[PDB]
C-alpha cells in the first residue's frame, strides 16, 4: 500500500524553456520521528533541471517523498511541467507561434510583417500572395529546441488575422463585384 | 498533502 | 437476510437536434436474467423501456430505470442508466439551446452585400440581408430561433449564423492592381 | 417511472 | 451482463 | 535526481 502520487504543477515561461533552467521546491512533508512516537515534520530540496524545449506535461517525479502520515509507503511526488503565458507567442509542442494582424488590403494587395524572434530581433517578411484568414506561414529554425536533438529546432509559425472595414463606398462596391474571383 | 514551494 | 446493489449499467441514447427540437419516444429493449418465484431459477425476459424525450434536453441527460439489470438470487439488480447524446447534424452545430448555423460565403459576399436564406428546424426558411461588411467568423443572431429551453420549453435559444468567409485561391497581378485602388486603407 | 437527473 | 437495443 | 517520462 503505496498512497496515491501527488502532483504539482510546475510553471515554466517560454525564456526558461527556451534557455533551460533549475527550479528547486522545497517540500515539507511529515516524517515518521527518528522514535516512532511522533510524526513530525520536515524540509528537503527537490532540484528539477528543466531540459532545454521540454514540452507541458513531462513528468519529473520524486518516488516516496510525499508525507508519512501512514504505517505506509509515502506517495510519489510528480512534478508536471506546464507553459506559462507568454506575452507575444503561443508555444505550440516545439514550435512559437505569432499572431500577426493584417487590413483587407495587406492581405490582398501585400505586406512586410516585422516578426519578433526568440532572442528579442525582427525578421522581415515580404509577402505578395493572397493572405487569407487562419493561414500560417513556417520561418523555420526558430522555434524551441527539440528536446532531445537540442543542436536543432523547430520553426516559428506567423498566424494571420484580416482585419476588415465596416463600411465600403458605392463605387469600391460596384468594382470588387466585377473583379473579385469566385 | 505536503507544502510546496520554489526557492533560490 | 441482506442483499446487495450492483453498480449502474450506461447507456448511450443518441437523438437528432430536430428530435430535441420537438421531442420524441424512444423504445429501448433490455433482455436480463430475472430471478423465479422459487429464488433459485432464472430466466431470460425481455422488457421494453420507454423513454420520453423532453423538448430541449441538453447532452448528459441522466434517465434511470431502476433495478433492471441482470437478477441474481442474490443481489439488487443493477441500475439501467440511459444518457442522452447528440447526433451530429449536417448543417447545424448544437450550442446549449443554441442553434448554430454556419455560412460559408465568398469574399465578394462578405464585402457586397449578400442573403442568407436560414432554414429552421421545423421547415420554415428565414431570408436574412446582409448590406454591410461581413467579417470572418461573424456572428449575427436570429432570436428565438433556436431549441425550447428544458426546464421551460415555451422559451427558446436563437440561431447564430457564424460566417466563414472563402478567400480565393490567388489573385492575378491585373486584379490586384485594380484592387489596390479601390480597397481602402 | 424512471428518474431524470437533468442537466442545466 | 443485460443486453439493451432500440426498437421501432 | 527524478525518473523523467517524457511527451514526445
Amino acid at each position: 500500500k503505496q498512497d496515491p502520487p501527488v502532483t504539482h504543477d510546475l510553471r515554466v515561461s517560454l525564456e526558461e524553456i527556451y534557455s533551460g533552467c533549475t527550479k528547486k521546491m522545497k517540500i515539507s512533508h511529515k516524517r515518521l520521528n527518528p522514535d516512532g512516537k511522533s510524526i513530525r515534520n520536515e524540509d528537503k530540496i527537490l532540484t528539477i533541471e528543466v531540459k532545454k524545449g521540454w514540452k507541458e506535461g513531462t513528468k519529473i517525479t520524486f518516488p516516496k517523498e510525499g508525507d508519512q502520515t501512514s504505517n505506509n509507503i509515502p506517495a510519489d511526488i510528480v512534478f508536471v511541467l506546464k507553459d506559462k503565458p507568454h506575452n507575444i507567442f503561443k508555444r505550440d509542442g516545439s514550435d512559437v507561434i505569432y499572431p500577426a494582424r493584417i487590413s483587407l488590403r495587406e492581405a490582398l494587395c501585400g505586406c512586410t510583417v516585422n516578426v519578433p524572434t526568440l532572442d528579442g530581433r525582427t525578421i522581415p517578411v515580404v509577402f505578395k500572395d493572397v493572405i487569407r484568414p487562419g493561414m500560417r506561414r513556417k520561418v523555420p529554425g526558430e522555434g524551441l529546441p527539440l528536446p532531445k536533438t537540442p543542436e536543432k529546432r523547430g520553426d516559428l509559425i506567423i498566424e494571420f488575422e484580416v482585419i476588415f472595414p465596416e463600411r465600403i463606398p458605392q463605387t469600391s462596391r460596384t468594382v470588387l463585384e466585377q473583379v473579385l474571383p469566385i | 498533502g505536503p507544502t510546496i514551494e520554489e526557492v533560490d
